[PDB]
This record gives C-alpha cells, structure tokens and sequence, in this order.
C-alpha cells in the first residue's frame, strides 16, 4: 500500500537504466502499483513470462499489447494509423534476426535496404515507441514484468530485451522477483560462454578460481547495469508491517476469523496467531510462544495466510483438539519441509512411536543435541 | 493502335525513366508507339500506323481528354462494349477483335471504365465479357457446356495470377530466378523485354504494389499524404518504402475489403 505509493512517485519522478525492480502477494502488489497509475504515462497489462508460449520474444508480446492498445485508442477516432502499420511492417520483416538459428545469406540484401546503418530491431522498436507515445499523447510507456518464480529460465529473454531494446528514453521497465533468481541465470549463461574443451581440460584449482572470479565480477557488473539499486524496492515484510513484540505495528492488519466478523470482530493478526500457537501447542502466554510466532511472521505471506485460513476455518467446522486441528495445518504447510526432512509422511502413522523417531531424526539433522527437543525456531534452515 | 499504348516495354521504360514532373512528352508516346508496333505488328505499311495514331490524338483533342489510359479506356469501352439485357455485353461482329486485343491486355480496367462512364440500369464484376445471342444462350441453358481441355496456367486465368503474385511477390520472384538460369526462359525474357533481368523484375513488381497502394489512397480521396511531394521519380517506388525528410514512409493503407488482393 504505502510502499506502492512511494513506488508510484518514484516512477513518476523518473521520466523527467530505466528499470525498477521489486524484491519478493508480489503479483498483488504489482497490480496495485499498475492500477494506481491506471505526468501522463501509458502502462501495459503486466506480462507473465511464466505464462507465455515456450518460445517467443517479450518484444513480440509487448508489440502485441501495443497493437491492441493502439487499435483501441485509434479506433477511438487517419494518418498516425497508416504510418504505424508501416513501423509494424518493418518490425515484422526484420524480426527473423532474433529467432533464426542460421544466418541465411539472403538476409544480406535485406541488410541493404534503407541513421546507424542496418536493421537494428532496437531502433525499429524505439521509433515504434515514439509512434505510440505520439499517438496516445503520453510521455512514455510503462512496461510490466511478472515474477518468473515458476519458470526462472525465461527471465533471460526479458533481460536481453531490456538491454538490446529498452535502452530508450520513453520506456519504463518494472520487474518483480528475487535478485538471486536472476543471479543464477546470469551465472548459468556466463558459464555457457566458455569453450567446452576449455572447460573439460583447463580444470585445475587455479584456473577454476580465476574463471569463477571473473564470472562473479561479470554478475555484479551486469546486474548493476540492469537493475539500478536506486531503482530498487524493498517490499516491506508482514512482521515489519506489524509490532515486533507490541512496540510496533506499522499499518495494523487485523483479520477475520469466523464467517461473520462484521468489520469489528476482526481479531488482529498477531494476537490471533499467538492464540492459535498457544492453544494448538498448549503453550501459555509466556515468552516462548511469542518468539515462535515471530518466527512464523517471517514465512511466506501466502504460506501464513493459508496456515491461518485453514486452521480456524476447520475449527469453525468442528465447532459448528486444538493441537490436532493446528498440527493438521502444519502438516500440509511444512509438508514439503517434513518430507524433504525424511520424516513421517504417512498420516495414519503419527502416534507416539513414529513421533519419537521423528524427533530423534529432526535433532540429528538440527545437530544441536542439547535443546533440540525444545523444537524452537532457532535453526538456520528455513525448512 | 490503342493496344500499343497499354502494352509496350519501350513505353514502360521511357515512362519509368523520366521524372514525375516532366510534362509535354506526347512525342515520347508517338515515337515509342511507332516502335512497339514495329516490333509486334511489323507488317503495317509504315503509314497506317501514322494515320491511326493521328486519328487517335484527333479524337482525344476533339473530346477534350488528355492522352492517357482514361481516354484510351473510354474509347475502347465505347467502341467494344455496350449495356445489353444483362450486364454490359460485346458486339458480335467485333468479338474476334476483342479477342485479338485480350491477347495483349486485360479486360478489368476497361470493364470498370465502362461501368463508370456508361453504367447500365441500376452489378458484380464477372470475367470474361461476352456478346449475346438468344439462340445460343437458350442452347447453353438447355444443355450447358462441357470443359475438356483446361491445362494452360494450372487451370486458371492469368489475371488472377497477377493478383496472386502481388499477394506473394517474393514467391513469384523465387519462381522467376529459379528458371532464369534455364536457357529457355532467358531467350523468352530477351524476346519480350531485352533488359528484363530479375533485378528490374523485382523493381517493377514492388513498384506496381506501390502504385496500387497510392492510387487506392487517392481513390478513397484521403488527404493526399505528404510523402507524395517527395515522391518525384518512379524508381523511388522501387523500394519497399520512401524517405521524405529523415523519416522512411511505407505505402500500406486501409482498404474496405479483407481480401486485399481480390479482383473485386
């Protein structure tokens, strides 16, 4: 909300690289930002690179959205129209250059038809952008890019489109995700630059160290170019948007626990969390449960929302044990965690006998061996 | 004589070569026409051509037209076609002559001109044109015809193939050059246009596309885009687009119909 606001002002005072990124729901916040913009700039519906045909360029998809928007504003009420499809035609004609796996020499003469010389798809696209701004009476175009969490490998194409096509004074990139994800892709396709023969021969410690040192330098040099840190947003967390132990509470939330909750019974978020932790864990209101809920406040927002929209709902079902009600929820919530831990996944095997071995194994990975049976959130592993 | 004004490689060459603002060129026509007829209808006795051209220009001046396809087509339509019973039809005595001409030119423009200057009683384009005779029509109705030998151009009429080329220009190129190496078509090309070559083949094709685009713009009567002013030399139309002032302007414009290359 508030971060969305400051972000809006940040973009607006930007047109007077040109990419803003959001570290991480995340899509919810990005949609908030976009609709906030609905000092004239025309924005596009956010692109889900994870929901696009396996092979296509973000440039083509953006061109398609541009086409729709232009036809819409243009069918609203020429001469802009016709020259527009002209840029369309040049772009379509010179586009092979990207997809093409082989350089057909016949493209040479096409490389020979006419201020820099050639078929620079970047310059065609930038003249396109000028056309779009002029036709829409807009200072520039906001371009939006969704997380690639479910498919982190497509983001390369977006990054490359940014570098080779969106170095323009009239386009504003707005991407979302975690920088480490992009860091992997940079890592991977830096490595894919060496020669396989080099890789499989010059493989001693010194050479590997120098190679990796160079590759990391390139990581840092390129990511800085792509993502101006000043153009970086922090994505406030839910616990930081709430009192740490009551001495805080930036933007109190309050949540509805039963179906009715007539906007007055909404039982906070922190207090209900501590309540569920105490009852389903039988913990009292001391200091150990508060720390636990603090280490529940740093988990994924979707994770927490489901963990506390499944527990109380089935409680309402039952009311027309608290620990079993809540342990069921944890079962699915950390379910991936638990099975990756190599622990009881069979529901009808919970008992005391499986639970003792499970605790022993859990400590065996937690190392500890001194207070593990506390099972308190003290481990580095987020699982 | 008319046919030479619409079918002449030399005329094409001269017109394309000379600038668009030249004017006062009717000599280039009279000379080029005497040439083209010399090549094609060599047998004419050196004075009949002169007299025919003279009478043609005579008619043009008398009827107060400018030498050009407007006047030519108007003459051809008034001379050949009439409005008769159903759609315009052609004179029986002149039919063979019409065919001799169709050996050289396309009907569609003449057809449109006849509709314009002599529409029938208040039609859908249909090729080819026909004369009329009630008995023959009754026979055809009662028995219909039976097509037994149709394999010339696939099985289609060419005028559609030209539109097809404009639809797939690159493809007709491909076909041309692949065969241009074959000797036979080299001789055919030389015999038809000596300086034909695939290069000017492409040039003429893309130029014709340009012309149809621009003339369609004006046919819709649309505010006559500025770049026509820069457009000064027909060879400027040998490119997919044109440069007015730093900007490069294409020729595509919106046409009412979807089949942009339709005969209709």
């Amino acid at each position: 909300k508030s971060l969305r606001d400051q972000l809006v002002e940040s973009i607006r005072n930007s047109i007077a690289r040109n990419v803003f990124f959001v570290d991480g729901g995340k899509t919810t916040f990005i949609n908030s930002v976009v609709k906030s913009l609905n000092v004239n700039i025309k924005c596009l519906p956010t692109i889900d690179p994870t929901k696009l045909p396996r092979h296509e360029p973000i440039l083509v998809t953006v061109t398609a959205r541009l086409n729709k928007m232009v036809s819409d504003k243009l069918k609203g009420y020429r001469k802009q129209k016709e020259q527009w499809q002209n840029h369309l035609a040049q772009l379509q004609r010179g586009l092979h250059l990207l997809t093409d796996k082989e350089y057909k020499p016949e493209y040479f003469s096409d490389a020979l038809k006419l201020s820099i010389g050639g078929q620079d798809l970047s310059e065609i696209f930038e003249e396109l952008v000028k056309r779009a701004c002029e036709i829409l009476d807009c200072k520039a175009i906001l371009i939006t890019f969704d997380d690639i969490d479910t498919q982190f490998d497509a983001g390369w194409d977006v990054l490359e489109s940014i570098r080779k096509f969106f170095n323009s004074r009239k386009l504003v990139v707005v991407a979302t995700g975690d920088l480490r994800l992009y860091s992997q892709l940079i890592r991977g396709k830096q490595y894919e630059n060496y020669s396989k023969t080099l890789l499989e021969q010059e493989k001693e410690s010194v050479r590997l160290a120098e190679r990796g040192y160079m590759v990391e330098h390139l990581e840092q040099q390129y990511l800085l170019k792509l993502f101006p840190v000043q153009k970086r947003i922090q994505l406030k967390t839910m616990l930081q948007l709430v009192g740490e132990k009551g001495k805080a509470g930036k933007e109190e939330i309050k949540v509805k626990t039963e179906p009715s909750m007539q906007d007055i019974d909404a039982i906070d978020v922190r207090q209900a969390i501590g309540d569920a932790v105490r009852e389903g864990l039988n913990l009292r209101e001391g200091s150990d449960a508060d720390m636990y809920v603090n280490e529940l406040l740093k988990q994924p927002v979707r994770l927490l929302m489901q963990v506390l929209q499944d527990f109380y709902t089935k409680k309402y079902h039952a009311t027309s044990s608290v620990p079993n009600l809540l342990r069921n929820a944890l079962y699915g919530s950390m379910l991936s965690n638990i099975y990756r831990a190599g622990l009881n996944y069979e529901q009808h095997r919970f008992g005391m006998d499986s639970l003792c071995k499970d605790i022993f194994t859990y400590v065996k990975q937690d190392r500890d061996f001194n207070t593990g049976f506390y099972l308190r959130p003290q481990s580095e592993s987020e699982a | 004589m008319e046919r030479f004004l619409l079918n002449s490689t030399v005329l094409l060459y001269r017109l394309s070569t000379v600038s668009l603002d030249e004017v006062s060129l009717d000599e280039r026509v009279e000379s080029s026409v005497f040439l083209a007829q010399y090549e094609q209808a060599r047998s004419l006795p050196d004075h009949v051509a002169k007299s025919a051209w003279s009478y043609l220009v005579q008619q043009i001046k008398q009827r107060n037209m400018k030498l050009g396809p407007v006047a030519i087509l108007r003459l051809i339509a008034e001379k050949f076609i009439k409005n008769e019973k159903g759609g315009p039809k052609i004179d029986l005595p002149m039919f063979s002559e019409w065919q001799t001409l169709m050996s050289r030119v396309s009907c569609l423009p003449i057809i449109a001109c006849h509709q314009v200057f002599n529409p029938g009683p208040a039609y859908s384009f249909r090729w080819p044109l026909y004369p009329y005779h009630p008995t023959v029509e009754d026979y055809i109705t009662r028995e219909c015809l039976h097509e037994t030998h149709q394999h010339l151009n696939g099985s289609t009429s060419a005028e559609e193939c030209w539109l097809d080329a404009l639809k797939h220009p690159e493809a007709c190129l491909r076909d041309f050059e692949k065969g241009w190496a074959s000797q036979e078509m080299k001789q055919l090309c030389a015999q038809i246009d000596p300086s034909l070559t695939p290069r000017i083949f492409k040039d003429r094709l893309q130029i014709a596309c340009n012309i149809r685009e621009i003339l369609c713009r004006v046919a819709q009567g649309v505010e006559l885009p500025e770049w026509i002013a820069s457009m000064q030399n027909p060879q400027q139309l040998a490119n997919s687009t044109i440069l007015h002032n730093g900007r490069e302007y294409g020729f595509a414009t919106v046409w009412p119909i979807d089949d942009k290359y339709s005969q209709e």
